[PDB]
């Protein structure tokens, strides 16, 4: 089974360089071209370059000359992309992809690497419970939620009952204000089930090595 | 640059009906060897892109044969014979004839389904936040269609615009609805100077707003 495993999210300061990786498995590494593309938050795709590890050969987007360089290590079946003189313009998700053959497109994809170029410091979120206040909310169903406030950088991962509560969940995209992000998550369950069968939100923020759980209580 | 032009938006398409996406190339994508260098990718939110069509009209392994491609050497069309709800996302064209390789700007596919009114819920600040001197009042407007919707906040019956932040989900891949959160963020001081907090939803499914409220006391 062909897999392309990319390295973890990066938070780095402008003017530095970062080296991100794409570990391949399931096929002969030297035999296939790998391509790299850039996707800026809320943007489309931009092509950076292709690398043939059996060569090593590369074909590159001259719009990135001096910004990006592609290399590969045959011994560990890993392709790298080095980005330098970083700016907020470089803040993107970077993907690697295998060219399946002779101009046949990318048949396997990495999960992407998020790079965030900021002088801003990492800040963990505040998680607040959202329980119905004054106004007997519906009856047949009941909606609960969690407010996740004031973190940096993206993302956070929200779950309910550690993932076992997945139906009727809406996790909203974050809004960025005063260098910090805020998101909410709603969950709707049958009324007869709460607070009888507990409902807890779990918010993971990898950058700050933090997780916080809030049980929603009446 | 070989420039690939795509509309960011497409008309909403009924479940089971046909859809078409177009892409236009500023230069012919035909090679001396006969290949037409046109590729179509789909990308779903939070996912890596998926190859559907290669060399203008060849079906990628893993792509359902509902997907099909054609074109001349400059105008290309991606077609979906029968659209499914899970097909929502952004469709990209791409070329590798000439350097630099390029992508078109992507076209978002949307499903047309029967209108649905939002389910609205309001929540007051938590004790935990108030302790910190903050007071956010949250309103969820879930599972509605169509996407167009407006929210109005009122404090002690006066309309409030300042300190309101809105966020919309992407179209649901299963029920083809939309959801929206609206958050009014005040300081504790301001929150404590008023009593009634109201969120009102106005949507095409009714001439009457959907009103949810609470009173601090």
């Amino acid at each position: 089974e062909v897999q392309l495993e990319e390295s973890g999210p990066e938070l780095v300061r402008p003017g530095t360089s970062v080296k991100i990786s794409c570990k391949a498995s399931g096929y002969t590494f030297t035999n296939y071209w790998l391509g790299w593309v850039k996707q800026r938050p809320g943007h489309g795709f931009e092509w950076i370059g292709d690398i043939y590890p059996g060569g090593v050969y590369t074909t590159n987007n001259e719009k990135f000359r001096g910004k990006a360089i592609l290399t590969a290590d045959t011994s560990s079946s890993t392709a790298y992309m080095q980005l330098s003189s970083l700016t907020s313009e470089d803040s993107a998700v970077y993907f690697c992809a295998r060219a399946g053959g002779y101009y046949t497109g990318g048949d396997y994809w990495g999960q992407g690497t998020s790079v965030t170029v900021s002088s801003a410091k990492t800040t963990p979120p505040s998680v607040y419970p959202l329980a119905p206040g004054s106004a007997a909310q519906t009856n047949s169903m009941v909606t609960l939620g969690c407010l996740v406030k004031g973190y940096f950088p993206e993302p956070v991962t929200v779950t309910w009952n550690s993932g076992s509560l997945s139906s009727g969940v809406h996790t909203f995209p974050a809004v960025l204000q005063s260098d910090l992000y805020t998101l909410s998550s709603s969950v709707t369950v049958p009324s007869s089930t709460w607070p009888s069968e507990t409902v807890t939100c779990n918010v993971a923020h990898p950058a700050s090595s933090t997780k916080v759980d809030k049980k929603i209580v009446p | 640059d070989i420039v690939l032009t795509q509309a960011a938006f497409s008309n909403p398409v009924t479940l089971g009906a046909s859809a078409s996406i177009s892409c236009r190339s500023s230069k012919s994508l035909l090679n001396s060897n006969g290949i037409i260098h046109m590729y179509w990718y789909l990308q779903k939110p939070g996912q890596s892109p998926q190859l559907l069509i290669y060399q203008m009209s060849k079906l990628a392994s893993g792509a359902p044969d509902r997907f099909s491609g054609s074109g001349s050497g400059t105008d290309f069309t991606l077609r979906i014979s029968r659209v499914e709800a899970e097909d929502v996302g952004v469709y990209y064209c791409a070329q590798n004839l000439e350097l630099p390789y390029t992508f078109g700007g992507g076209t978002k596919l949307e499903i047309k389904r029967a209108d649905a009114a939002p389910t609205v819920s309001i929540f007051p600040p938590s004790s935990e936040q108030l302790t910190s001197g903050g007071a956010s009042v949250v309103c969820f407007l879930n599972n509605f269609y169509p996407k167009d919707i407006n929210v109005k906040w009122k404090i002690d019956g006066s309309e409030r615009q300042n300190g309101v932040l809105n966020s919309w989900t992407d179209q649901d891949t299963k029920d083809s609805t939309y959801s929206m959160s609206s958050t009014l963020t005040l300081t504790k001081d301001e929150y404590e100077r008023h009593n009634s907090y109201t969120c009102e939803a106005t949507h095409k499914t009714s001439t009457s707003p959907i009103v949810k409220s609470f009173n601090r006391n």
